[PDB]
């Protein structure tokens, strides 16, 4: 990845702040168990 | 790190010569078509930060450009282009100063008269305690649009000059954008002036070569 | 009795500074007093009564990296804070007309004598009187 | 030098400074290059601008030299005083 | 052209500085709520503060016009003096408009003082000049009475008295001495001191100091002061916030980092942050549209995905699943069907947290009933966080009285974390304490962090040059340096990427040269090595030779 490195390094609020749990991380959560859930 | 401090018959003769004229040739065309593209894309990246840009100089804040490479260009950009237009077509034009610090000819009493002119209403410092308790009463709105070039120029290094520029920012009503290249340009400015300046730091290094700035300095010195 | 005792002349925790500057300024005093031979003796892992001598930025600054309690780096705190002691006349440079600090022919001194840093260590528990 | 108790001050260094004023007044005392008054008035116009380092340098740290030697000074001082044993070295 | 001008002026819907969150899902109402949502919120705490901070130069100037007219009946005609501990010269004071007494201020910088004649001069002259608007030597001291019928009563402003050299001035209070002859005449004297008096005390003479001890004041005018006006101030912030928003142990940990390093001016500073977090939420979350409960029913399926993914949910959708829920209460909130969990959230909001209401109650419990002054309101709400009051409250001994009142409980509302502020990923010290010396090193290093066919091979020679510059001694011969930087060049590749124009013949005509590598080299070395020179990195031995040179700074440190 390259757009948050250098919005990170630019000090830019666009990138995102990782207080809460990422999408991707939380969607592979909800997938695994909703896969699992019926 | 600090220990690689701790642990440290030839002549310039011994190299070809060249010319002051053959030295512009070579920098030119590789300033040009060498690291082109990239660097051209890492500029349309970083308009981006334009409304942040915006937004922070309309709350009062400063904004310093430091990093390796040029910056006129850049700031040339940000605040013809984007920053008077806006703030015109919001608030319902607004004159822009512009300070050259590579030149060492540059004068702070010079510079002074634009700022009475464009400002005040018809021993510099005392002329500007008269404009603060002046603007206290003004609303808070952004008159004229301050860049300045090189904060750490020859003749913008000096403390009397400093003190000057410090000084301006207190008024809300004056917009202040400024660049430098020294390393130890935080050193310049003690408490009683980073107060005063209120900057809000931002890492703008570009790589852009300094044709201007070399200007003002012979290389056949070297 | 207590008048006597004292001439009370004097014109009257003795410098407030922040836990950046006390090392700043402890790291100086050991560049205008040690000379620049120890440097690597001392420090690396591999005269009380005399006038202070001078020495350059960047010995300065790699001593404080050195003593500093992982590195410390120089942020824009440390470079304010060095700044406000030449302005707290502190340190001293070696110029009288038109101070330009970044024209590289400058030098600094200590402007501090030893007793004042005597109790500037015993607050920061960096045993200084070791290195002499 | 003197016997102990069975159960002289020291000036701090502060109440000198006094002390050490009254000896470069009176002349005893010299800076190191003290080059003194001068023939003209021209030639004072460029000392009474020019700042050398003594004016400079801490006060407790300018280097001084003496007017009177240790012999003149154990030929003059009373041998009643409690010092002219310390007149010479 | 403009650009070789030391300096020139130049003259050139309705925007908003927001932008669309969501990827522009957001709607222009929601902004502009956003936006006046912001206003109401900076207006009010500016209003507090703009308020403290104009009462307090008001308490001083009404301390420095009581010492000023504490006039003391001294037998003996001598200075009035007034010790300004900790000031600087941005302070100003204003002087009474007496009928039988022309009060004049006296300005004196450093710069107006190399000697003893300037000093004469041009105090008279700016004494002359005052004089002249009411209707250069000391006889115009003894003359003022005569020429213009008032007494003159001058007060003296040492603006900067560190700078001063002090021999000037020590002969220069000696000269004003002469002036108690005069019975028309009274003399003050203002002095700004930044360290402490014992400067004073070595550089002037001894029989000097004797003269302004006769008759002095001392004061403190530091804006750091036992906490007085930080406590206040960060009350404030917490009033202007009405329970709104919340503070994480993380952000209050920053803020107590930051105000140990600077000892006079932490207001200004502590202003910064708070305002740069309160525009930082602002523009990055979408949930401080729902301050007010009214914008509730604004609501979306994408800003379920925020409410999903916050911690106190994340692990609550679990302890329905372990502690045996029903199914489909699970999968009906899950699949966002009757999102009946909205009315919890907005339980959240109209909740207040009674931290700001405890710690008002322990603030004005501490400052009157057990008079303490002496405390820090950020270590005491950041104890409160924690939930380590207790530990706290045990500095102090006088608290045994009353820990069971003083004792809080907080408590992790769920949904808190969108309306807490904290610090997370360096947003707040990038770019308001940068580390201004380490990020230049490593993007000279490290490269590949800010740029994205010989373009494709060849960094930017800036950096390039630095790792030499890392690897060189203290001293450099610069020839050496030269044939190094030369070697590492890919010069088959340069020289073809050299060739690859066909129109300019300025660059093809060096390019039959065998000596063009060398020169190319050159320029490039040269011109790097001036840029080198402007950014402090080298400096030269001109004195000796210009062909050695010198480094300026080392990696890392």
């Amino acid at each position: 990845r390259y757009d948050e490195i250098i919005f990170r390094k630019l000090g830019s609020m666009l990138q995102t702040t990782n207080i809460l749990v990422t999408d991707d991380q939380y969607n592979i959560w909800k997938k695994r168990i909703e896969m699992d859930l019926a | 790190t600090f220990e690689g401090y701790f642990d440290q018959r030839h002549t310039m003769s011994m190299a070809p010569d060249v010319t002051r004229e053959e030295f512009s040739l070579v920098s030119n065309f590789f300033n040009e078509n060498f690291q082109k593209r990239p660097r051209q894309k890492l500029f349309e990246i970083q308009k981006k930060m334009f409304p942040q840009y915006w937004f922070e100089l309309t709350q009062g804040f400063s904004l310093l450009f430091y990093g390796v490479g040029s910056k006129r260009n850049f700031l040339e950009e940000f605040a013809i282009d984007y920053l008077s237009p806006k703030i015109a077509y919001s608030q319902l034009s607004i004159p822009c100063l512009i300070l050259n610090g590579y030149n060492p000819s540059c004068n702070y009493r010079d510079v002074f008269k634009e700022i009475t002119d464009l400002l005040v209403p018809a021993h510099v410092i005392l002329q500007i305690q008269k404009m603060i308790d002046f603007y206290k009463n003004q609303p808070l709105d952004i008159k004229l649009i301050l860049v300045v070039h090189n904060l750490d120029g020859p003749s913008i290094r000096k403390n009397t000059f400093q003190t000057m520029l410090s000084f301006l920012s207190v008024i809300r009503q004056i917009a202040i954008v400024a660049s430098t290249d020294h390393i130890y340009a935080p050193l310049l400015w003690d408490n009683m002036k980073a107060q005063n300046y209120n900057f809000v730091f931002h890492d703008i290094s570009n790589f852009e070569p300094s044709t201007v700035e070399s200007t003002f300095q012979d290389v056949m010195k070297m | 009795i207590k008048l006597f005792l004292s001439t009370d002349d004097n014109l009257s925790q003795t410098y407030d500074l922040s836990i950046i500057s006390k090392y700043l300024l402890i790291a100086s005093y050991i560049c205008s007093y040690l000379e620049p031979r120890y440097d690597a003796s001392i420090f690396s892992r591999k005269p009380r009564y005399l006038q202070p001598s001078l020495f350059a930025i960047e010995r300065l600054l790699a001593i404080f990296q050195a003593i500093f309690p992982s590195l410390m780096k120089a942020n824009i705190e440390v470079f304010q804070n060095l700044s406000e002691l030449h302005t707290l006349k502190l340190i001293a440079t070696t110029m009288n007309k038109n101070i330009d600090y970044l024209s590289p022919k400058v030098r600094w001194k200590v402007n501090v004598p030893w007793e004042i840093i005597k109790e500037i260590s015993e607050s920061v528990h960096f045993n200084i009187s070791d290195y002499f | 030098r003197i016997p102990t108790v069975a159960p002289i001050k020291l000036w701090l260094k502060k109440d000198v400074k006094n002390v050490w004023e009254n000896l470069v007044q009176l002349d005893f005392f010299t800076e190191k290059s003290a080059v003194g008054l001068r023939d003209n008035a021209t030639a004072a116009f460029y000392a009474s601008n020019y700042q050398f380092q003594g004016t400079m340098i801490p006060f407790d740290l300018r280097s001084y030299q003496m007017q009177i030697i240790l012999q003149e000074l154990r030929r003059i001082i009373p041998k009643s005083n409690m010092y002219y044993s310390w007149t010479q070295l | 052209a403009d650009a070789q001008r030391s300096h020139y002026t130049v003259y050139p819907d309705k925007h908003i500085p927001f932008v669309k969150l969501l990827s522009g899902k957001e709607s222009e109402v929601n902004v502009e709520k956003r936006w006046e949502l912001y206003h109401q919120l900076h207006s009010h705490f500016h209003d507090q503060v703009d308020h403290i901070i104009d009462n307090i130069e008001a308490d001083l100037k009404a301390e420095i016009s009581d010492l000023l007219y504490s006039e003391t009946t001294q037998k003996r005609r001598c200075f009035n003096t007034i010790f300004l501990l900790g000031s600087d010269s941005t302070t100003k004071i204003e002087l009474k408009d007496e009928s039988s007494r022309y009060n004049v201020l006296i300005e004196l910088t450093p710069k107006e003082s190399p000697n003893v004649r300037m000093m004469l001069r041009r105090s008279m002259y700016k004494l002359y000049s005052a004089a002249d608007a009411e209707e250069y030597d000391l006889s115009l001291v003894e003359n003022f009475k005569r020429l213009f019928g008032k007494d003159l009563a001058m007060v003296f402003n040492f603006k900067d008295v560190d700078s001063i050299n002090f021999n000037t001035l020590d002969n220069f209070i000696i000269l004003l001495k002469s002036a108690f002859k005069y019975d028309h005449v009274k003399i003050s004297l203002i002095f700004n001191i930044n360290t402490n008096l014992s400067n004073i005390e070595k550089n002037l003479r001894q029989s000097t100091i004797r003269l302004l001890k006769r008759n002095y004041h001392k004061l403190d005018v530091s804006s750091n002061k036992g906490f007085k006006y930080g406590n206040q101030i960060f009350q404030s912030f917490l009033d202007t916030v009405d329970g709104k928003l919340n503070l994480s142990d993380r952000f209050v940990e920053f803020i107590l980092s930051k105000m140990a390093n600077n000892t006079n001016h932490n207001l200004q500073l502590l202003t910064k942050m708070l305002d740069y977090s309160l525009m930082s939420y602002f523009f990055q979350n979408a949930f401080s549209v729902f301050i007010d409960p009214v914008n509730v029913d604004f609501l979306n399926d994408d800003y379920l995905k925020i409410l999903s993914r916050c911690p106190t949910f994340m692990f609550f959708v679990e302890g329905l699943i372990k502690q045996h829920a029903p199914a489909d209460e699970i999968l009906s909130l899950l699949t966002n069907k009757n999102r009946g969990l909205e009315e919890f959230f907005v339980e959240f909001l109209v909740r207040e947290n009674p931290i700001n209401g405890h710690a008002k109650f322990v603030a004005r419990f501490l400052e009157e009933e057990l008079n303490i002054t002496n405390f820090n309101l950020i270590e005491l709400y950041h104890n409160l966080l924690i939930g380590k009051l207790d530990s706290y409250l045990d500095r102090w001994s006088a608290c045994k009285e009353y820990k069971d009142r003083l004792h809080f409980e907080p408590i992790d509302t769920i949904f808190q974390e969108l309306f807490t502020l904290d610090n997370r990923s360096g947003l707040l010290t990038q770019s308001i304490f940068p580390s201004y010396k380490s990020n230049i090193e490593d993007n000279l290093l490290s490269w590949e962090q800010v740029l994205p066919d010989l373009d494709k091979i060849m960094a930017p020679v800036l950096g390039q040059l630095f790792k030499l510059y890392r690897e060189a001694n203290m001293t450099i011969n610069i020839y050496d340096f030269y044939i190094a930087f030369r070697e590492t060049l890919p010069k088959e590749e340069i020289l073809n990427f050299i060739r690859k124009d066909p129109s300019n013949t300025k660059l093809l005509e060096l390019a039959e040269t065998p000596d063009a590598f060398d020169k190319v080299a050159l320029i490039l070395f040269m011109q790097a090595i001036f840029a080198f020179e402007n950014m402090g990195l080298i400096k030269f031995q001109s004195t000796k030779s210009y062909d050695l040179v010198e480094k300026c700074v080392w990696r890392g440190i």
